[PDB]
């Protein structure tokens, strides 16, 4: 709830699970994927596209049921001259799977013709670089994208909450509900402890 | 395994690393452009070296690539403007002498030898502002005989050599390398062989002749007041008294012709002055006018790292209108930009080139800008001109909308603009053709200047105050010839600014001539438009002209009917004894 | 219940109706009956008579 109106994000944007309901929904197990990327791809970084960022980099699956989170950065990982410090795959073989990467090496084969290893004659080094400048567009600018992942498994969601506080209200006919035990009446005071544990 | 699947990856390849190069190399020459000084002469020269070696490295290695397999109608039509060749098609031992006839014409071009000064604004006010007989013309006699002088041994080399490139890239003379340009090759309905450009041009041109005949004695008719004894009303006009040193442009010959002296042209100077401009407002009215056609705004970054203002004598450098283009989604402009009517309608012609750069913006770098760099100067020529519009000048803040439109304020407003849009209209179609008898072969090298002449009293009506020889050299000499530049660009410039304009007209409840017009308050003429600068070189010329006209070729029609007030008063003055002029006369 | 009016839906903060903010987005979609669809998305007629 602390993130929209932050007002310090591009595109806060959802899917499946509705931005308003999951403050008071639980989780199991809760992810998050940092990449760097730029403008245009932001676009196409969505449950149910293609391209040849969303198949060769990161395949996102069709039932995602989380967020994506982006921001626009200028001052954080910007330098005059070409960045050289992030890559990213543009030609292979075969296509990714979801929650599956590719981080080996591999010469990419466009025709017919051998490759032994190296670059050459129809094979190529697919790791470019991006091009990260201060003096250029808006689209050529770094954006850190933070996606979340919501997964639901066999073990028991102990992400829940935040639970809502209010005060403590006594000699008053009211309801009060108390871990779980839900009680109508006077919270009198008592004249005997109890044990610490239970 | 195929060739469409692996013709793509090289071009992927070579765009992700051409723009790192081309950035590089135009951001070098900012620096270059913005203060004069040895430490960005080194980093211009380095930076340009490696952009000319990695485009020529990347071009023999695509050689073996086939172009005749794809089936695709986009992918082969990218390949033809990456696999072509320069002047490095012949040997290496004639390559680097091509280059040095290139270097120095030009030299002599910018160093008039004429005693010291040189041309502009050396001979350039001397042509305009004289009013004498004996003064100007010694000015046009001293630059044939010894700039042309110096340029004779190096014009007759400069056909050979450019004779043997044109054939060896599998056309006929170098006259169709300038012309290849319009050229669809490939296989298509819509296709544009170079023996369709031969006409559709001499059919515009015999309907334009009853137009340049009036045109033609009015000048001629105005220059007798001060010479009653060199120039006959039946005559022609010598080569001297046209304005300029070429007789291209008739600009300066309008300060002599006024049709009517009770409304002229208003200039708005003073009016910037009141509502105080720092040489910033000018853009800013610029860009709420496109706003109300249909075209998108410009970017965040584009009202930042541009310098659209006077830097002064603490960043001294230069600048020209001429729009830059450094790519990732960079644009910049480098203009001084002063409190000046001139400034505000050129504005407008730099600010569509920023538009158009954007239109393929997602477009890969060899699918950027159109088929033909003749569309890129005629959006920036259909925009420039409503802003000069009487009727547009009333809805703006400065001006006072108390000068509405007449009779009397249409006839000096077209023929201010008849003295440079058409007025060298006929010296292209001229220039171009005696070109083709000299690329061919039909005229041996003394017989160039000799008919040079000839097509003068033919097609534009210029005799000659001194017979000249085959020594002196009249065409070498000018900027479009001499640095090797392709003139019949601007033929198409000037059918294609009528053409477009009746279409943006058309939607915005226009009819009849195109001097009333109004462009904007009308968000329809926007969306046609930007169809045409968002296709570049995937799709042919002929496809994106039928998108806004309407027609596969040019047409004059919509030529003539901008000059309907013009032609309409030029009859009843020149029916003064003589309309046209003789092809034997001479002033001596 | 019959509803007439036509409203935009709103989803946590940001606020909608009038305004117009973030996270206000147009609910009413259509649905796109077209010939060249299947079989299950052909428009039906469904009258309830009570």
């Amino acid at each position: 709830s602390v993130l929209y109106n932050s007002a310090s994000f591009s595109t806060f944007k959802c899917y499946g699970v509705s931005p308003t309901k999951l403050n008071d929904l639980c989780f199991t197990n809760v992810y998050a994927d940092s990449f760097v990327i730029r403008g245009d791809e932001v676009r196409q970084i969505a449950p149910g596209q293609t391209g040849k960022i969303a198949d060769y980099n990161y395949k996102l699956p069709d039932d995602f049921t989380g967020c994506v989170i982006a921001w626009n950065s200028n001052n954080l990982d910007s330098k005059v001259g070409g960045n050289y410090n992030y890559l990213y795959r543009l030609f292979r073989k075969s296509n990714l799977k979801p929650f599956e990467r590719d981080i080996s090496t591999e010469i990419y084969q466009a025709g017919s013709t051998p490759c032994n290893g190296v670059e050459g004659f129809n094979c190529y080094f697919p790791l470019q670089s991006y091009g990260f400048q201060p003096t250029n567009g808006v689209g050529y600018q770094p954006y850190r994208v933070v996606v979340l992942s919501f997964e639901l498994l066999h073990a028991p969601a102990t992400v829940c909450g935040p639970k809502k506080s209010t005060n403590l209200v006594k000699n008053k006919c009211v309801n009060f509900n108390f871990n779980g035990l839900t009680g109508t009446g006077v919270l009198t005071e008592s004249n005997k402890k109890f044990l610490p544990f239970q | 395994s195929t060739i469409e699947e692996q013709a793509k990856t090289f071009l992927d390849k070579f765009n992700h690393e051409a723009e790192d190069l081309f950035y590089q190399s135009s951001l070098a020459s900012w620096n270059y452009n913005t203060n004069i000084t040895e430490e960005n002469v080194q980093n211009m020269n380095n930076a340009g070296d490696k952009w000319s070696a990695f485009l020529k490295e990347q071009s023999t290695l695509a050689q073996m690539y086939p172009l005749q397999e794809i089936q695709n109608l986009t992918v082969k039509l990218q390949l033809q403007a990456l696999q072509q060749n320069g002047s490095s098609v012949l040997s290496e031992d004639k390559s680097k002498r091509l280059n040095t006839i290139l270097n120095t014409m030009s030299t002599i071009y910018s160093t008039g030898k004429v005693c010291c000064l040189l041309l502009e604004p050396g001979l350039n006010e001397i042509m305009a502002n004289s009013l004498d007989y004996n003064e100007r013309l010694w000015a046009w006699e001293s630059w044939r005989s010894e700039v042309g002088k110096q340029l004779r041994p190096l014009y007759e080399e400069y056909v050979v050599l450019k004779n043997e490139m044109a054939r060896a890239n599998h056309y006929e003379d170098y006259g169709d390398y300038w012309r290849g340009d319009y050229e669809v090759n490939g296989v298509d309905g819509y296709d544009y062989s170079r023996g369709q450009l031969i006409e559709d041009v001499e059919h515009t041109f015999e309907e334009i002749k009853p137009l340049y005949e009036h045109l033609h004695a009015y000048v001629r008719a105005k220059l007798m007041n001060a010479y009653p004894s060199y120039i006959s009303p039946i005559g022609c006009l010598p080569a001297h008294l046209l304005g300029d040193m070429w007789g291209r442009f008739w600009t300066n010959l309008y300060s002599l012709t006024v049709p009517f002296g009770q409304k002229p042209n208003i200039d708005v100077t003073d009016a910037m002055v009141d509502q105080a401009w720092d040489a910033q407002r000018i853009f800013k009215e610029a860009e709420k006018f496109f706003v109300s056609v249909g075209l998108p705004n410009m970017t965040q970054g584009f009202w930042e790292n541009s310098m659209l203002t006077d830097p002064g004598n603490v960043q001294k450098a230069v600048c020209h209108p001429t729009a830059w283009d450094l790519g990732k989604g960079d644009f910049r402009i480098l203009m001084c930009t002063k409190v000046t009517m001139d400034d505000f309608l050129t504005a407008h012609h730099e600010m569509g080139h920023i538009q158009y750069d954007m239109a393929y913006a997602a477009q890969p770098f060899l699918l950027r800008n159109g088929a033909n760099e003749g569309f890129h100067e005629a959006v920036g020529e259909i925009m420039s001109l409503s802003a000069a519009t009487p009727k547009h000048l009333k809805s703006i803040g400065l001006l006072s909308p108390d000068f509405q439109e007449d009779n009397e304020t249409e006839i000096n407003f077209l023929l201010k603009q008849a003295l440079t849009i058409v007025g060298t209209l006929p010296f292209t179609y001229m220039l171009e053709k005696w070109r083709w008898m000299v690329f061919k072969g039909e005229i041996p090298k003394d017989q160039w200047m000799k008919k040079w002449w000839e097509m003068k009293r033919e097609i534009v009506g210029v005799v000659e105050p001194v017979p000249h020889d085959e020594t002196y050299c009249d065409p070498a000499s000018l900027f479009h010839v001499s640095n090797d530049y392709s003139f019949i660009r601007y033929y198409t410039r000037t059918l294609y600014q009528f053409q477009f304009q009746e279409a943006l007209c058309q939607a915005a409840k226009h009819e009849g001539p195109l001097h009333k017009c109004d462009i904007s308050n009308s968000t329809e003429a926007g969306q046609k438009l930007f169809n045409m600068l968002r296709l570049g070189k995937s799709e042919p010329w002929t496809l994106a002209l039928e998108n806004v006209v309407g027609a596969k070729n040019m047409n004059v029609r919509p030529l003539l009917n901008y000059f309907e007030p013009l032609f309409t008063w030029l009859k009843d003055q020149n029916k003064n004894s003589f309309v046209g002029w003789s092809t034997d006369w001479s002033p001596y």
